[PDB]
């Protein structure tokens, strides 16, 4: 149980090689051994916590099989559930149920003293906020959870991480200088750290702010850095790139070299299935090619409202509506235009 | 667009 | 003289209009206290103006000025903050609520900080910033709640509750909170409030599409001799005009626009002269003088940062034009639409 | 439409 606690520490810290070998040390503690089920319990949910920082960090596919498909009275082993079954929800994008289960938790949190443990809360729900473009509400949070993670040694990891949500809540709050500023905090973290696959990481997410702010020359040579390290490319947010590759480029017209990042698509793809980038590559290609062009940019819409990543609904429709506007397809712009404020305004509103 | 690795 | 100008405030607080315009008179007959008094007069023309719809007086001490008590500077900046709020101008608002925040960390009246945060959750509010306004009124809303003699004040923050609630798509919660502050306003026996609390519940039922209910509410405001003579008159007549022409009544609308002239030939209102003059534009026959029309409502209210009725009114101008087959203008006011509310929820100021 | 009297 003290294993498992250090195993959750380093899962705090971000330390996905100390979290692994916690993992494969405590394994054989847990082979029909160990008796106590809140201990059991516990194993259990600390092993889908495990996975998803392998996933935030690594980039390493989240398994099918999830505690969470089929499970849903330590103070401690509750206010972890209810986290960490927040966290599985709001990586499906149901953020409905994520915000009641992160409040129960939050409930449960006055009742646990580390500071540490109340930073990882705050920076958990900072993060999902901002997922919602909910960006005051993300600050306020994440604020928090920066102030204690500087005051604390061995969490410049998380420190780097919060700068990136603190750097995306300013861009969507059209800070774009302190939001580059937040994201440039954060490389230096990560190059003193050595971590050149975090460091790519953190170029790809500054890249969408260089993007929000049209610059799109710092945008690319942002994402060019990113797929220069072999780790990132290898990983399930090598397609996120390529998507940003492909957006940027069509943007400013450079439509010469898509198709060479739309070939590697096809290759990520190959590998790995990701299917709402599938869709969102499928709307820039297309875009290429008239009424066929629509049609694809239609269901490629429609997927995304119905897996509610309306985000991407809203960037996109507004390609799409500049697009169709410049081709005189006023009607097809406004409809686009009008997918663009539905998914804005659903997303304001739970 | 929304960040990764939050 | 101090402890008539502590009372005169504190009647302010409370929202009592009678005893605050008996202060006044009282006080009307040079140190510190000067600026204190100057602090008040201006708090004092701002209730007259919340609560009376009385106009505010053309030179404000605020807008011509230049270390003292920790409570006179508390004062100067939050209210120099509503100063800045009510014209718009958020960023300095913003700016001057964050100084005042930190100078109120040092004053422990409870009922102190319920007015500070009910001035904070108002702007945010203005804004759309939904959460972080529910944030704070709900903080004033207990205090209100647990104190005797604030029950104006308990009924203006289930105005700005209710209002949060429709920014969030929930209308239902929406006007469950404005039929709250109506009851409140009729045991007050106070119906100049009550029609002001039915012309707020307006704009909540016009967001649900529940167009009769509008009107129902806006004629209920109306009837009010003391709301006539109010600066909100023009608001309600918008309203009604708007409504009017959202369900096709248009032979109702000649007599509520000749009550819209009687009001402009009293009161200078360009804001919304604007606003009406998009509505009447939207009547216009010839395609190319509509479109001019409401291009210099929409262009007028850009230029004085009222971008919530940029947004409103260009949906109603986008749907307008849609339903008559102009989609290129309908995109037109579409795309002003998206601007306004990203604009609006951007704050590049701070 | 923003509400008044708050």
């Amino acid at each position: 149980a003290n294993i498992l606690n250090d195993w959750y520490i380093a899962i705090k810290q971000q330390d996905a090689e100390s979290a692994e070998r916690y993992f494969e040390e405590v394994k054989p503690l847990f082979d029909e051994m160990e008796e106590d089920q809140e201990v059991l319990m516990y194993y259990s949910l600390l092993e889908e916590r495990h996975k998803m920082l392998l996933y935030q960090v690594k980039g390493e596919e989240l398994p099918p099989h999830s505690y969470f498909n089929e499970n849903h009275t330590d103070h401690m082993i509750e206010y972890y559930f209810f986290l960490f079954e927040a966290l599985y929800e709001s990586h499906k994008r149901n953020f409905e149920k994520a915000i009641t289960l992160f409040k129960i938790a939050e409930k449960k949190l006055k009742d646990i003293p580390d500071c540490i443990e109340r930073a990882e809360f705050y920076s958990k729900v900072a993060s999902m906020y901002m997922m919602l473009r909910q960006s005051l509400i993300s600050l306020n949070y994440i604020n928090d959870s920066i102030q204690i993670y500087r005051e604390n040694e061995g969490y410049k990891r998380k420190l780097a991480t919060s700068l990136m949500i603190v750097g995306q809540n300013y861009t969507d709050l059209g800070l774009y200088e302190k939001a580059e500023e937040s994201f440039l905090e954060a490389i230096r973290i990560s190059r003193v750290l050595h971590d050149s696959l975090f460091t790519a990481l953190i170029h790809h997410n500054l890249s969408i702010t260089y993007s929000a702010a049209n610059r799109s020359q710092d945008c690319i040579n942002a994402l060019k850095k990113a797929i220069r390290n072999k780790e990132w490319r290898d990983s399930v947010y090598y397609i996120n790139s390529l998507y940003m590759f492909l957006k940027e480029l069509y943007k400013i017209g450079d439509v010469n070299k898509m198709p060479y990042y739309y070939k590697k698509t096809k290759e990520y793809f190959k590998r790995k299935e990701n299917k709402v980038y599938e869709a969102k590559i499928n709307i820039i290609y297309g875009l290429l090619q008239q009424r066929k062009s629509i049609e694809t940019c239609r269901g490629g819409i429609s997927y995304l409202y119905e897996v509610n990543d309306l985000d991407s609904v809203f960037d996109l429709s507004l390609v799409i509506s500049e697009h169709c506007e410049k081709h005189g397809l006023y009607k097809e712009a406004l409809e686009f235009s009008k997918h663009a404020i539905l998914a804005e305004e659903k997303m304001r509103h739970l | 667009e929304r960040p990764v690795g939050t």
